[PDB]
């Protein structure tokens, strides 16, 4: 299974410089082209710069001279150097594989993207916070609420994982002092409320929060 | 086949010809290195149509036709298939299912000079816009009324080339820039320009 | 890597031709031309001619439109620059170059200069004939100043072609020594002087030969240059 | 560069129903024209290349057709898990390689009524000095939806804010929260916290309520 | 016609009188009428400029007047005066078209408009000058011509010493500042374009910085230190400013480079129609910048005062008089010229009446007296540069309403709080765009839709 | 032809200092089309500098080419004692010409010659020639007058001068003046002096024999 996994994305002042590293697992990395593709919701898709297989370097005008694709064959690793970041910069950044059939060329293979965020502002972690079920009752509803975090993203899961089915992370919300709030809730049968343990697992990187909190009905 | 394709001589020739009156070099029965072209410090402009520039060295071709020219800054814009402008419709015009590349760079330091070079060209009016790869060095004078010219510049009657004059001066969208477009043709023939792994 | 490795030294008479072979390595031969340039003995540089490795085009200087012919060998990736009825001066030194001003395939002017060079050959054209030299003392003075300096050396005279090599008390001897750079004589014949200067008390003690070696005529001398005798 | 530009900007259709979406490009691109799908939170997934190739493993029912400037990506038998927005790219000319803006295709399935639920703030988050009170409306469609807070039947403006899921990809449906902000000091003060659930999917507003100190 | 053209500028500019050592307009006669406090000495040069050039002048105004209007009815104008306010005329767009005589309307109405704030101003400069020439003036008359800060009261600006409110407050100079922080003629020039890209505009191009002069040479050459904007066209854009580490040049600085900032917006434009919307445009872009420039606020924002500096109601009342002696000042006087110029064009003015109509005018309008009767041999309006050479002259009227309707403009869209004059448009993108989409346009446009795109 | 006029022939400067060579062509020369090239003794040219700006490969930063139309200049920044050489330029704008060349010496404090005179050795002379050698040594700068005077009468067109290169670690010169008479002349005749003149020596040095001195 061909797999790509971006790191280094995070909070960085305008001025700054930051790398963003690509590890790619399944296939010969050395026989690929590489790429870097970012993504804002205002313009979309976007082409951020490509390495080919003999070393060649291709970047758009936006970005020449500030950002610096490289690659290192020999640990299946993409790197991108990104100096002078500017508040435009910030966006979701992917790495992805070209490939060609003939002489049609596409991106096959993508990363699950790195958020970077180019803002002045500082890093603060979330508290986290149960929502309990209620005692009264079928169907219970149970949650954890993340407040007040920059920047994004946090993660939730529940169970470590093993909790899917029914879990709804909401999209965060600004709050009006620049900070961040987010709340995940998950529906159970009320009848596994005494039979099953339930636990939010809440993960802040740009802080290095990470929070286990039980949910339990009071 | 052992030989390297010239690409060395088209890129870094002292000379280069007006965009009117466009060169082109034949390459054939070589082997292309395109890796002199990665990661120049030079070049502006670097977009391949069809094909993918990581790839030229996996490639074969019939011929390749190296075609090259000073134009401004500008107007580099011009040189690709679907554009529209003086250079595209009247001096250089590249096909709507163009297979190549185009490489361009700036060259205010060999093409301008303090009171104007005024040995580049650049046509200006044409009865009609060119057909891909037609190159016209008539010097017909063009007639935009209905009253004959005569072959003499006059009132509705102007001479139909135009001097850049390139000065060091000028501001970059008017500074020369040198453009070499490789064309990758493909026949119904034996494949005789091809990159070193293949 | 990039390596031109030039023919041997000639000797030559008025008339005669000389062919100096350059062999290329390092880099594609046929990609660029080969520039030939000569250098009289203490002149500057003077361009002869280029040829196109690839197709063999050649372009000549003026000065030697008639009298010089270029070749290339593909397989032995090799130039030869031919100069015909060789005058006295022709005398020279030949190099070879790799050339990047004027375009292997198209032979159109190109961004650029002779970037590797041959270590030369150097050809004499002479009536001469290959002779020894003889070698002389240049004796100390005997009004050398006490607890001072004295000047001895050796002439050494009458030698063609070049070159010869000098050396004191079989090499022992190099502090203060000047070799002088051979001038021709109105007889065609080369000649040099070795002097070296010596603390004045040492010419009672110390003794001083000078080793003169012309390997063109396998001369090989050793002179002991001594004080007064009068 | 070469402009891409999609239609239409968005979408609502049925399972089952044929979806049909166009990308033009601003010159001719011949067949050099791919596709890919984005679902929420996840990277773009190439669906078609050369215009008509459908890329391996991908569903048959994803199909693209087109030559020259227009192409056109179809759905043969939309999916639940086909909500998504579809991105067309042109790679004619590189290294500059350019997507169209995206459409957005949505689901339209029956209408289903909230399950609503209501939260009060937990003792450690007032011992910090703030109460967030949340209400939650579970997988319900359409997603136009009205939530009002009342404390002590005192109707609330201001203070709260919402956030909607993402159409679900097995059921299609939506999720809804409202986070209401006190102080402490405010929270302490009253008694009745409600939240009241206005959805087509029911007969007459919805309440769920709590005492400040019951349980 | 060119004969009497360049026989005019030639006296004007060779014209010296002689002590009853001879002095020359400049510098003589204009420092005698910029520092002097002497009655006597400044009526000297007063009525020495009049008689010594307005007399010779006469006989050829009024051969220029007869030609210049033969000239304009021949281009089918209706006068010399109706020919120069073709300079505004727009026809054949729907909405936005501007007549020739819509000008003098409108500048009468904003003119009555500014009467009051005028009216105020001349009492208190009159009361201050009463102060300091006590025998001389009159309580409720006009000012004498000969004290009024320059040759003819076209600027009151030298008045301040004698009219400052405030003399113990001393007015904002960071220069001290700039040489504290080891400025120099770059880090100005740096610093305007710092302020430029702040409003969303490009950076001077690379050509600017290697082409301009922004130094004196010294004395290896000789050169032309008039601070001036050059847009040589094929993308070449240079100032020319022998700079030195002073506020004044700081702000000079700012109001050339807004100019280059305007040649850079409509180089895209035509040849011909790269140029401002109307006479009035350009100058006015320049001093906005300057006006922005010069703010505490933006001062302290940039680190040539220190935060802690705090403003104060009698200072900011100084500044606000030193610009009215200069900016309303100058406004009735303008006007009050044109005014008469437009009417002798016209032929409403008999030339036995042109110096008698000019002072009524000059104590009806602008509020000021002639100290000697002066008779129809004398030609005072011709003792001003922009008339004997044949300049028109209500560009400076139009320019300085033009100034504080673009700034108004754009304080309201940087969302500026408080009194207009303290206002700083820096880091305002929007502010930026609007000023952008006018100056875009150069002379493609109505000046009239110029100016809307701005100020609505 | 174009020909390329490099001036001055030698410039003498000392290590450290900056160093501009002018390079002038008889007409406009295309900046794509000039070069330089450095030479010391006994070694091939190198090229320096190609297209009249661009530095060719393992060329120091301290060298720099500028110039335009008929006026070029290769400057070294600081020079090394290293730099101390001969450069040509070249042009191949039309057909292709090289410079004069010019030399770069150590600009040194005057020194003043020591001279020594040599007569012929008796194994010469029963050859049927006699030469007489003047020796100046370790002297600079290296412009010298050396004259022959053989009885007071000046010789003239009987001599052959030799110079060697500027030293490594004194930065002076030494030079060789050889005079060659017949036999029968140098037993014609009895005072043989060599006089030389050069700036560092006060009045100009003789040094003679008289054939037989002992
Ligand atoms: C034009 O000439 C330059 C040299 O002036 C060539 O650049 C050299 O290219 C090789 C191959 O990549 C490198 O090893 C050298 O280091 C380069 N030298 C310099 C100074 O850049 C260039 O390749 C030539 N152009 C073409 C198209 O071949
Ligand atoms: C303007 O120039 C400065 C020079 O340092 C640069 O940092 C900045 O990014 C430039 N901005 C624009 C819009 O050109
Ligand atoms: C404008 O913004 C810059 C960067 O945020 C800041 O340094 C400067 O002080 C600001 N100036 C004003 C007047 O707002
Ligand atoms: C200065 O002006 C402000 C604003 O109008 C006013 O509130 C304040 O009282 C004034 N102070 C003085 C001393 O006049
Ligand atoms: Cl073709
Ligand atoms: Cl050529
Ligand atoms: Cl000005
Ligand atoms: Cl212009
Ligand atoms: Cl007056
Ligand atoms: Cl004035
Ligand atoms: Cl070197
Ligand atoms: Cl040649
Ligand atoms: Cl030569
Ligand atoms: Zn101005």
């Amino acid at each position: 299974q061909v797999q790509l996994v971006e790191s280094g994305g995070g909070l960085v002042q305008p001025g700054g410089s930051l790398r963003l590293s690509c590890a790619a697992s399944g296939f010969t990395f050395s026989s690929y082209d590489m790429h870097w593709v970012r993504q804002t919701t205002g313009k979309g898709l976007e082409w951020v710069s490509t390495i080919g297989t003999a070393g060649d370097t291709y970047y758009p005008d936006s970005v020449k001279g500030r950002f610096t694709i490289s690659r290192e064959d020999a640990k299946n690793s993409l790197y991108l150097q990104m100096n002078s970041l500017r508040a435009g910069d910030t966006a979701v950044y992917y790495c992805a594989r070209g490939d060609s059939s003939g002489y049609y060329y596409y991106f096959d293979y993508w990363g699950q993207g790195t958020l970077l965020t180019v803002s002045s502002a500082s890093t603060k972690g979330p508290s986290v916070f149960p929502l309990a079920p209620s005692s009264k009752s079928g169907t219970a509803a149970l949650g954890c609420l993340v407040k007040d975090y920059f920047p994004e993203p946090v993660t939730v899961s529940w169970n470590s994982g093993a909790l899917t089915s029914g879990v709804h992370t909401f999209p965060a919300v600004l709050q009006s002092s620049g900070l961040y709030s987010l709340s995940s809730v998950v529906t159970v049968p009320s009848s596994s409320l005494g039979t099953q343990t339930y636990i939010c697992n809440v993960n802040h990187k740009p802080s290095n929060t990470k929070v286990d909190k039980k949910v339990e009905p009071k | 086949i052992t030989n390297l394709c010239p690409f060395g001589e088209v890129f870094n020739a002292t000379r280069f010809a007006s965009v009117y009156a466009w060169n082109r070099k034949r390459i054939s029965n070589c082997v292309a290195d395109y890796s002199v072209l990665y990661n120049s410090a030079s070049f502006s402009t670097f977009k391949c149509y069809g094909v993918s520039p990581t790839k030229l060295n996996d490639l074969c071709f019939t011929n390749v036709y190296a075609d090259s020219f000073v134009i401004r800054g500008d107007e580099v814009r011009q040189i690709a298939p679907g554009q529209t402008g003086n250079i595209a419709d009247y001096n250089y015009k590249l096909p709507d299912d163009f297979t190549g590349c185009v490489i361009a760079w700036n060259s205010n330091n060999l093409d301008s000079k303090v009171g104007g070079n005024y040995n580049y060209l650049y046509r200006l009016f044409r009865k009609s816009n060119l057909k891909p790869f037609e190159r016209d060095i008539s010097t017909e004078i063009y007639q935009a009324g209905s009253t004959p010219c005569n072959g003499v510049k006059g009132f509705n009657c102007y001479f139909p080339l135009q001097s850049y004059g390139f000065q060091p001066t000028y501001g970059v969208g008017y500074q020369p820039y040198r453009v070499v477009v490789l064309s990758f043709e493909l026949l119904h023939a034996p494949a005789t320009v091809c990159g070193p792994k293949k | 890597q990039v390596q031109l490795v030039q023919s041997g030294a000639e000797v030559k008479k008025p008339g005669a031709s000389v062919k100096v072979s350059c062999k290329a390595s390092g880099y594609p031969f046929t990609s660029y031309g080969i520039s030939w340039v000569r250098q009289a003995p203490g002149q500057g540089l003077e361009w002869m001619g280029w040829i196109s490795t690839y197709n063999g085009n050649t372009n000549y200087a003026q000065k030697f439109q008639g009298r010089v012919t270029m070749t290339t060998d593909t397989s032995t990736t090799t130039g030869y620059m031919e100069l015909r009825r060789l005058r006295s001066d022709d005398t020279a030194v030949y190099y070879c170059a790799r050339d990047y001003t004027r375009g292997a395939w198209f032979g159109e002017s190109l961004i650029g200069g002779f970037d590797n060079w041959g270590q030369g050959t150097l050809v004499t054209v002479s009536s001469a004939s290959t002779k020894g030299p003889s070698v002389f003392p240049l004796a100390p003075s005997s009004k050398s100043t006490s607890g001072g300096t004295a000047a001895l050396g050796c002439l050494v005279k009458d030698y063609f072609p070049e070159p010869v090599t000098v050396s004191w008390n079989s090499g022992a001897l190099t502090s203060g020594v000047h070799t002088f750079p051979a001038v021709l004589q109105s007889s065609g014949l080369y000649s040099l002087s070795s002097v070296v200067t010596v603390p004045s008390s040492s010419l009672g003690t110390q003794t001083y030969i000078c080793n003169v070696n012309h390997k063109p005529s396998n001369t090989k001398v050793d002179k002991k240059v001594e004080p007064k005798s009068c | 560069d070469i402009q891409m530009t999609q239609s239409p900007s968005s979408l609502s259709a049925a399972v089952g129903d044929r979806v049909t979406i166009t990308c033009r490009a601003s010159q001719s691109i011949g067949s050099y024209l791919n596709w890919y799908q984005q679902k929420p939170g996840k990277a773009p997934k190439l669906l078609i290349y050369a215009a008509s190739s459908l890329q391996s493993g991908v569903p048959s029912r994803f199909s693209g057709s087109g030559s020259g400037t227009d192409f056109t990506l179809t759905i043969s038998s939309l999916q639940p898990e086909d909500f998504a927005i579809y991105y067309c790219q042109q790679s004619y000319v590189s290294p500059t390689y350019t997507f169209g803006p995206g459409t957005k295709v949505d689901i339209k399935r029956t209408v289903a009524a909230p399950s609503v639920f209501i939260f009060p703030p937990s003792d450690e988050q007032l011992k910090s000095g703030t109460a967030s009170v949340v209400c939650l409306l579970n997988n319900f469609y359409p997603r136009e939806a009205k939530v009002q807070w009342k404390v002590d039947n005192a109707l609330q403006s201001g203070n709260s804010q919402e956030s909607v899921t993402e159409q679900d990809s097995k059921d299609s449906t939506y999720s809804l929260s409202s986070t209401l902000t006190l102080s402490k000091a405010d929270y302490e003060k009253h008694k009745v916290y409600a939240c009241e659930v206005t959805h087509q999917g029911l007969s007459s507003p919805v309440t769920k309520s709590f005492n400040r100190g019951e349980c | 016609l060119n004969t009497i053209l360049n026989t005019m500028s030639t006296i004007y500019s060779t014209g010296k009188v002689c002590n009853p050592e001879c002095l020359l307009l400049e510098p003589g006669l204009n420092e005698i009428m910029a520092n002097s406090l002497d009655y006597n000495e400044r009526l000297w040069a007063w009525e020495s400029w009049r008689s010594e050039v307005g007399k010779q002048l006469r006989p050829l105004y009024e051969e220029y007047v007869v030609l210049k209007n033969e000239m304009a009815r021949a281009n089918h104008y209706e006068d010399y005066g109706d020919y120069w306010r073709g300079d505004y005329e727009v026809n054949g767009v729907d909405g936005y078209d501007y007549s020739r005589g819509q000008l003098i309307e409108d500048v009468e109405h904003t003119f009555e408009e500014i009467k009051p704030l005028y009216e105020h101003l001349h009492a208190y400069v009159r009361a201050k000058l009463m102060n300091a020439y006590p025998s001389y003036i009159s309580p409720i008359g006009c000012l004498p011509a000969h004290l009024l800060g320059d040759m003819w009261g076209r600027f009151w600006t030298n008045l301040y010493s004698l009219t400052v409110p405030f003399g113990q407050k001393p007015n904002i100079d960071v220069t001290d500042a700039m040489v504290d922080q080891a400025w120099d003629a770059q880090r100005i020039f740096k610093e305007a374009e710092k302020f430029f890209v702040s409003v969303g505009l490009p950076n001077m191009t690379q050509g600017f910085w290697e082409n301009s002069m922004l130094t004196d040479p010294g004395n290896v050459q000789k050169a032309v230190c008039h601070p001036t904007a050059w847009d040589l066209g094929k993308g070449d854009f240079r100032i020319l400013m022998c700079t030195k580490v002073t506020m004044d040049d700081f702000l000079t600085a700012h109001h050339e480079m807004g100019h280059i900032q305007y040649d850079m917006a409509y180089a895209a434009q035509p040849f011909l129609l790269r140029n401002g919307a109307n006479e009035g445009f350009h100058e006015a872009v320049g001093e906005i910048m300057s006006l922005s420039a010069a703010t505490p606020k933006h001062l302290k924002s940039i680190g040539l005062l220190s935060p802690d500096f705090q403003e104060d109601n009698e200072t900011e009342i100084n500044f606000l008089l030193k610009q009215a002696l200069t900016i309303v000042g100058t406004l009735p006087f303008t006007y009050m010229l044109e005014k008469w110029r437009w009417m002798v064009f016209k032929g409403e003015i008999p030339k036995d009446q042109w110096m008698k109509k000019w002072w009524e005018m000059k104590r009806e309008i602008v509020g000021v007296v002639e100290p000697v009767p002066h008779d129809e041999t004398y030609c005072d309006p011709a003792s001003l540069f922009h008339v004997s050479n044949d300049y028109s002259f209500i560009r400076y009227y139009t320019r300085t309403l033009y100034q504080f309707q673009f700034q108004e403009a754009l304080c309201q869209a940087a969302k500026h709080e408080g009194p207009l004059h303290k206002c700083d448009i820096s880091n305002s993108t929007e502010a930026g765009q609007k000023l952008f989409n006018m100056l875009r346009l150069g002379k493609s446009e109505p000046w009239t839709l110029a100016l809307e795109n701005v100020v609505g």
